């Protein structure tokens, strides 16, 4: 039930419990209850995975079309 | 981080000093963030 950033607890209640019944009744899958009077504390609290900039490695662009091979061996083309 | 005597001996025997100035940063790096973006991201779940 708990262990996440937010606890929806199923659906948002429409005020109070109707049918004139207790909010606890029989505990089957629900066991957490909390009633407040006016607002709450810790109003500045959140959780998000922020990220500034995409860090990546740099690789030199090296190809086989280099003058070293042409100056070391004989270069020819036979298409 | 080296010993004073060792660094003095090194600078007198082998190493040479040719520095007269330094570099001082001119950016404090102070910035602020608004919680509205975090709230909207949390209330949406998936965002770009």
């Amino acid at each position: 039930i708990a262990g996440l950033f937010n606890i929806p607890a199923g659906i948002i209640p429409t005020g109070n419990v109707l049918s004139t019944i207790e909010v606890c009744a029989h505990r089957c899958i629900f066991d957490f209850f909390k009633q407040i009077r006016s607002d709450d504390n810790s109003l500045y609290s959140a959780q998000f995975d922020i990220l500034l900039g995409t860090y990546c490695n740099t690789l030199n662009f090296v190809r086989f079309l280099e003058l070293g091979l042409s100056v070391a061996c004989i270069c020819t083309k036979f298409p | 981080v080296t010993t004073a005597t060792l660094k003095r001996q090194l600078l007198q025997g082998i190493l040479q000093i040719d520095d007269t100035a330094a570099d001082v940063p001119v950016t404090y790096g102070e910035m602020v963030l608004q919680g509205t973006n975090l709230v909207t991201a949390l209330v949406m779940g998936k965002a770009v």
